RNA sequence: UUCAUCUAGACAGCCGGACGGUGGCCAUGGAAGUCGGAAUCCGCUAAGGAGUGUGUAACAACUCACCGGCCGAAUGAACUA
């Protein structure tokens, strides 16, 4: 799961525990990116991604706090990409 | 008022009739000079400039029968006893605090006016919430608040219910919810006023009955409309809950109308020299002059005014019954943390009961000494049962646990006596939960100590403090002649100060840890003039490093006789700190069957079993974390060689080569040794400087690196002030382990590495950095190695080594392999 | 014990400026220049140490 | 002047395509309740804040597009700008009169009216009482959490608000510094 | 001597927004725009820099870039002796 970048929201109603999954930019490279980009790397910096993603990214930007407020699909293919260093897909963000 | 011997024995009985508390105060608020007044006033006398020292000063209680009618407390009398001590001052001193708190149920809170709740006031605050301990505010300097700055009456009220609120938040937040409403509002009458260098103090619930008659209104709902929402109206004269009324017209609250008002008359007419004010409000109050009380004026004849109004045990010794807790319903929820040991079990529960003819159980915090030439008397509670002149009490110490020895001295009193502030008197008994004085017992306990009579009854809680001893620093002699003098004042000062510690250092010297530089200061003129009484050089605290290897050896080390016959090669290499530390930690002992011991060093440790069941020796003094491990194979005779090769070895680890220091994490594998056939060139003066040269090259080749001790300093204090304090280890290389707390309290222990180095003054900067709020707590970790090399006389490790080998007056160059190297 | 307020109109004209870095003086936070001949009307400031 | 000219040319094309037209004026607005008011209407009423590009729109109202920008044109003062939509106009109205909401108090920000407060508790743990400590005002210990002990008239009516007070006043929740996005001025065909 | 803003509407002045993904890749005892290096992207309008300083334990928060209000012509950056 999480060790970075993992903000997790606690809305507790008098005992009542329930935490949202407000899934981060980190988040998103972890829920797509499978036990190699996951864990392992905890002693070494994690600089590894090119490989093309497609559309699962436009649903991993609708985890990542929705306050952009205009095209899902169009605001991720700038957010995972040039701010993230593990992940190009297609070669055109930059 | 005098009292025979008898009438306090008399008094003492009675536990529903005597209240034990302390003084809760921070650097000067007022607490030494108000507790002054009560004495020269109402204070109980023997039958017929800053704290160093505390003891508990007694008085007589003599209220009204229908006051006690009111206290929630099983009662039956008006004969009370003021079992007081006057707890230390400042900082630094917080040890004395601690001890204090032991030997009572209550506590007097002493803030100021205008430097309300400061550091010391919450430090010593945030102490009584964890000693379960029950909290009452009385702001004084009130006076000051209207002289040097002359406040107004509305604006001096929202001035104490700062102080008041803020003390509202440090209570709330580090107390026990079993206590409940333990914190102190006058909306009960809970928080006095005063002035102590004027001899005088007053309460809300004083005027509350004082004036319930000429109101009509009983003391409960006329102070309960003095303070809060409450406002009286002087144009229809009814008390209003609003600020204004129906013109929407300005009003004065209760309190500031009929308290305040006629005080601040009193002011500028006395003080200013006003004889149309001087009897004419004397008389509109109810107050009288007499005799030369009337022939002074001004500043001395305002001070007679409020002895005239509200002299000192008026406000204060009423509070302290009428509110405080006694030993009766107090030790009802005390027993858990005051005795560790089983709470259903029978010496503990007669304590939770009070029973003062059962289980006799008696803690003596600090052992309070004298001008009897060095003899002191053993200060401690009397929690249960009764202490007699010559009785077997058991001297349980802070090691003994109940099934062996341990510290366990049961001897007979020479003789009992009574404390009065600084007066000891020839008594007999004290019985449960009065604190009372015990000559010899001094003799036999060490410092703080438990004594109970049962022997299924454990040991009572020994402090926690949670103020530590972090300060450290060098002390000898300026006359050899008189070293012994030296030693004996040192073993006072232990039994001297309860949270002071005195222990002996590595190197040779003998180390003074304490809370701060004024509390060590005091303890070292102290130690100048009174304990030992002879000249000392202080100087900073030097530090032992273990000389470690941070690689395998550049090339093989050869080293044979001066008389020439027998070399040795040995190549040595760094053991890590998890099998360097089963060492000396106890996992794989020198003495330890070498089957098994090399089995558990392989699977465990990952080493080759061959070199492991071969352990010549662990070393230095045969047990350290440096080891001579077997190897060679060609050697016939090596029942002749092993013995004096591990001899100048442990020489060679107890004494080494970059600055006649140990080492640490050093396992010499030995890959080859040239034998002879006889052991007259391989015995004594031949074997012991042979392999004193072989380890010098060895070591000289693996890396040179000084290794020096690491702290694990925890320090206790609120997220407000950790600013300054994150940047004292960006100072001196504070590497933090960790931040733990709760999720109610802001209070941050917070873990951090400190280098031995970066500590020659620790504790002043870090108050300093973020005031008193940083509360350090040094305790010795692990042994870190450095990064720099030792022969560099301007890296890190060399600049050690140049000032330290210049100090012994050893050779000024540092001596490499190529000196002690034996080649063609 | 003197408002934050009020603590920000104590600044306005006591420390809220910039210091001289030749023989010091007080100037503007915003103003670039000395009002001295001692160094030939310089340039030379700095947002006057802000104590804590 | 790159993007001077680009927008005049950009402006024109949409007042070209629709009829219905709406002068939104603010100057109390937020990057965030602005941005997001046009996500509101991604496809029925699009945002164009103009500037003196609008008096460049006074020579565009002098373009002959359809001359009707006599009554329309000096509708040109405070932060207004644009609103497309070929639906019908109290629709659109009720719409972005509900399209506005609340911002903060910016501690020093221009405060207009008289703030009353009821003397109950916030339910919150007493660490914020340091601040109700350096200004005076008497807080209650009940179940532990912060009790305002008065119906308090903190702030007057119409003054410089101070750093200090408005910082506790963001812990009551209190907003008036604001409006949201409505309209100066509306027009059809 | 240049450079390139500018009545289509700038600069001094002052009014109010100063966003988001995002506590961005990590790096993290702790770095959410504001210790550090490396990416310096588009969703969308009038704008919002993976962000200009102050300051936080990190945040928060304010303020600038940028952008709308009104003023309405100069007049500023960069060099010359
Ligand atoms: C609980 O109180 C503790 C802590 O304050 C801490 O553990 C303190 O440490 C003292 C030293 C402990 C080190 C280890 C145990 C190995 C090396 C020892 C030292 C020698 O250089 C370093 C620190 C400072 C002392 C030098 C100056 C001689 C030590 C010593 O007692 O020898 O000791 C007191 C009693
Ligand atoms: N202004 C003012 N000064 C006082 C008061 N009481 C004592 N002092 C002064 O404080 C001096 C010593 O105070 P001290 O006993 O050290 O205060 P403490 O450490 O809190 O007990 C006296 O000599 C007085 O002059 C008071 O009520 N008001
Ligand atoms: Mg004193």
């Amino acid at each position: 799961k999480g060790i970075k970048v993992t903000v997790q929201l606690k809305i507790q109603n008098r005992q009542a525990a329930a935490s949202v999954v407000p899934s981060a930019s980190s988040l998103v490279i972890t829920a797509l990116k499978e036990p190699p980009r996951d864990r392992k790397k905890d002693k070494n910096v994690k600089h590894s991604g090119n490989i093309q993603l497609d559309e699962i990214i436009e649903i991993a930007r609708q985890m990542r706090d929705k306050s952009f407020g205009r095209t899902l699909a169009s605001v991720t293919k700038e957010i995972l990409g040039t701010a993230q260093s593990v992940g190009c897909r297609v070669d055109f963000k930059n | 008022v005098a009292f025979t011997v008898d009438q306090m024995r008399s008094l003492m009985d009675k536990v529903t009739n005597v209240r034990n508390m302390s003084v809760i105060a921070h650097v000067d608020h007022g607490k030494s000079t108000l507790t002054d007044s009560l004495v020269q006033r109402a204070g109980i006398i023997s039958a017929a400039g800053i704290t160093i020292k505390s003891t508990a000063i007694s008085l007589y209680s003599e209220m009204s029968d229908e006051d006690v009618k009111e206290i929630k407390q099983k009662t039956d009398g008006n004969s009370f006893l003021i079992n007081l001590i006057d707890s230390p001052g400042h900082v630094d001193f917080s040890s004395e605090v601690t001890a204090a708190l032991r030997v009572t149920d209550g506590a007097l809170v002493v803030v100021d006016t205008i430097e309300g709740v400061c550091v010391q006031t919450e430090t010593v605050l945030r102490q009584a919430l964890g000693e379960r301990i029950k909290p009452v505010v009385v702001i004084n300097k009130v006076d000051r608040a209207l002289l040097e700055l002359q406040v107004s009456k509305e604006d001096l009220y929202q001035t104490f219910a700062r102080t008041v609120e803020s003390v509202n938040v440090i209570v709330s937040t580090y107390a026990d919810e079993v206590l409940g409403d333990v914190q102190v509002y006058p909306a009960r009458g809970t928080v006095a006023f005063g002035s102590g260098l004027h001899g005088w103090a007053f309460t809300i619930r004083q005027f509350a009955t004082r004036y319930a008659k000429k109101f009509g209104v009983d003391k409960a709902k006329m102070m309960d409309r003095l303070w809060g929402d409450s406002f009286f109206n002087p144009k229809t004269k009814k008390w209003t809950n609003k600020d204004t009324d129906a013109e929407g017209k300005p009003l004065e609250r209760a309190f500031n109308m009929f308290i305040l008002d006629p005080i601040f008359r009193l002011f500028t007419a006395i003080m200013n020299f006003k004889k149309d004010e001087i009897p004419v409000l004397l008389e509109k109050l109810e107050i009288v002059l007499k005799g030369d009380e009337k022939d002074l004026e001004g500043k001395a004849l305002l001070k007679v005014v409020m002895r005239k109004f509200l002299p000192a045990a008026d406000a204060l010794l009423e509070m302290i019954v009428l509110h405080l807790p006694s030993p009766v319903t107090a030790q009802a929820y005390r027993a858990e943390q005051l005795y560790e040991g089983p709470a259903d079990d029978a010496n503990c529960i007669a304590i939770k009961n009070c029973d003062p003819k059962a289980d006799l159980m008696l803690y003596v915090s600090k052992m309070v000494p004298t001008s009897d030439k060095g003899r002191f008397y053993a200060f401690g509670r009397v929690f249960a049962g009764t202490v007699k002149s010559g009785q077997k009490v058991r001297i349980q110490g802070p090691n003994y646990v109940p099934g062996k020895k341990d510290d366990l001295f049961i001897k007979a009193i020479q003789r009992v006596v009574l404390m009065m502030g600084r007066f000891v008197e020839p008594i007999d008994d004290c019985p449960a939960g009065n604190i009372i004085g015990l000559v010899g017992i001094d003799q036999f306990l060490l410092k703080t100590g438990t004594l109970t009579t049962s022997e299924t009854a454990h040991n009572m809680k020994v402090m926690k403090f949670s103020v530590s001893p972090v300060v450290q620093v060098a002390v000898e002699v300026k006359n050899a002649n008189d070293l012994p003098k030296l030693v004996e004042g040192l073993k006072r000062l232990s039994k001297s100060d309860p949270c002071v510690l005195t222990y002996m250092s590595e190197s040779g010297e003998h180390i003074v840890a304490g809370t701060g530089e004024l509390h060590l200061e005091i303890c070292l003129q102290d130690l100048e003039h009174d304990h030992a009484g002879v000249p000392l050089k202080i100087s900073p605290p030097v530090v032992a490093y273990r000389e470690t290897v941070e690689s395998e050896s550049s090339q093989t080390a050869l080293s044979k006789s001066p008389n020439k016959h027998n070399r040795i090669y040995l190549k040595a290499e760094p053991i890590d700190e998890e099998v360097s530390l089963a060492i000396e930690n106890g996992i794989i002992n020198p003495r330890d069957d070498f089957k098994a011991r090399a089995r558990i060093m392989a699977d465990d440790y990952g080493w080759d079993v061959t070199d492991a069941r071969k352990i010549w020796c662990f070393g230095p003094d045969g047990n350290g974390p440096n080891l001579v491990i077997d190897q060679t194979k060609a050697v016939q005779y090596l029942h002749e060689i092993k013995d004096s090769v591990v001899a100048a070895f442990q020489w060679a680890t107890k004494e080494g080569p970059i600055f006649g220091e140990e080492m640490r994490s050093v396992r010499v594998n030995i890959l080859d040794v040239t034998l002879h056939a006889d052991a007259i060139h391989r015995g004594g003066g031949q074997i012991i400087p042979t392999m004193r040269r072989a380890t010098y090259a060895g070591f000289l080749l693996a890396d040179p690196k000084i290794q020096e001790p690491v702290f694990l300093v925890e320090i206790q204090c609120p997220e407000q002030a950790v600013g300054g304090i994150y940047s004292v280890l960006n100072k001196k290389r504070g590497q933090v382990v960790s931040e733990e707390q709760r999720p109610g309290t802001p209070l941050f222990t917070v873990k951090a590495y400190l280098p031995v180095n970066e500590s020659f003054g620790f504790t002043g900067e870090l108050r300093q950095a973020t005031g008193g709020q940083a509360f350090p707590q040094m305790v010795f970790d692990h042994w870190s190695t450095l990064g720099s090399d030792p022969l560099d006389p301007t890296s890190k490790a060399g600049e050690i080594v140049l000032a330290a080998r210049k100090r012994h007056g050893m050779k000024e160059e540092v001596p490499g392999w190529q000196e002690y190297y034996d080649k063609l | 014990i003197i408002e934050p307020s009020l603590k920000a109109l104590a600044s306005k004209y006591n420390c809220d400026k910039s210091v001289c870095r030749k023989c010091y003086a007080r100037l503007p936070p915003r103003a670039t220049n000395c009002r001295k001949r001692k160094c030939g009307h310089t340039n030379q400031l700095r947002p006057k140490k802000k104590l804590k | 002047r790159e993007k001077k000219a680009e927008y005049f040319a950009k402006l024109r094309e949409y007042l070209e395509e629709y009829k219905s037209l709406f002068v939104v004026g603010v100057d109390n607005v937020s990057s965030q309740q602005m941005h997001e008011v046009r996500k509101e209407l991604r496809g029925r009423a699009v945002v164009l804040m103009g500037k003196n590009t609008m008096v460049r729109r006074a020579i565009r109202g002098f373009l002959s597009d359809l001359p009707d920008f006599e009554k329309l044109l000096p509708f040109v003062k405070g932060n207004v700008g644009f609103v497309f939509t070929n639906e019908p106009l109290t629709e659109i109205k009720n719409v972005i009169v509900s399209n506005r909401v609340a911002a903060p108090a910016r501690a020093g920000a221009v405060a207009p009216e008289d703030i009353w407060v009821r003397a109950v508790n916030t339910g919150m743990e007493p660490g914020k009482t340091s601040f109700f400590q350096a200004l005076g005002v008497p807080t209650k210990i009940a179940r532990g959490t912060i009790e305002i002990v008065s119906d308090v008239k903190v702030v007057d009516a119409g003054n410089k608000v101070g750093q200090s007070e408005a910082s506790l006043l963001n812990l009551l929740n209190i907003s008036p510094f604001t409006f949201g996005l409505t309209v100066v001025q509306v027009y059809d065909n």
